[PDB]
């Protein structure tokens, strides 16, 4: 991934979003 | 709570001081709080703005923000009541979480 | 806590895609 | 990398003058303001745009207030416009026409 790419995956995680239920609502 | 209060006197002076001690500063001519934020690059700045903006939506309270490359300059006050409000207060403070745990 | 993504975390995602990302190289990437 | 030319400036701002984007009076640089539904729609804008800006390598001088978005775009290493404000412009377009 690009720099920003991974700020933006890792702020959406620190939201308190788990991987789990992201990778659930990807693909 | 129906719509946001313009914070007290009392208020201000128990609420204001912890902010203007790490940057934040009252606009002149206006009720509003700002601060200026530098960080290594646009990334940072960005992911910085990306944290600030998913808070907002939880407090349903947006800011001022002007950004430039790896600058962003904020102000905050609430359009409602036309000052600075809890809500200010609230979200000047997460924001303070966040472009300290970037360091 | 609702555990549905929130309207701006569709966003942050769709954009993440959107900007020539696989979801493989992203669900890779989260671990 | 290189400032346009007036040859090039007669080719490339009219498509982006038609959008809504004006020159600054004073200053090398176009601007627009943009207007959506909620801050929501305003900030995934703002994220699509800010990863072009990133391949790119270049990056937007905006200021956002809730739904609103005004850009100025300009490059600072050839004090004005350039291949990349309307690159970046046109992307942005493709971006906001999208929504």
């Amino acid at each position: 991934l690009s720099q920003l790419q991974t700020e933006l995956l890792a702020a959406l995680l620190e939201s308190g979003l788990s991987k789990e239920a992201l990778i659930q609502a990807l693909g | 709570a129906g719509k946001a209060h313009r914070l007290s006197a009392e208020e201000r002076d128990q609420l204001l001081p912890n902010l203007r001690a790490v940057g934040w500063n009252e606009l002149e001519g206006r009720d509003a709080i700002f601060k200026q934020f530098h960080f290594k690059d646009f990334n940072r700045a960005f992911g910085f703005m990306t944290r600030v903006a998913l808070q907002a939506e939880k407090l349903d309270h947006h800011p001022e923000w002007f950004n430039v490359y790896n600058k962003v300059h904020i102000t905050l006050s609430t359009h409602e009541c036309a000052g600075l409000s809890e809500r200010d207060i609230n979200l000047a403070s997460f924001i303070e979480q966040v472009a300290v745990s970037m360091t």
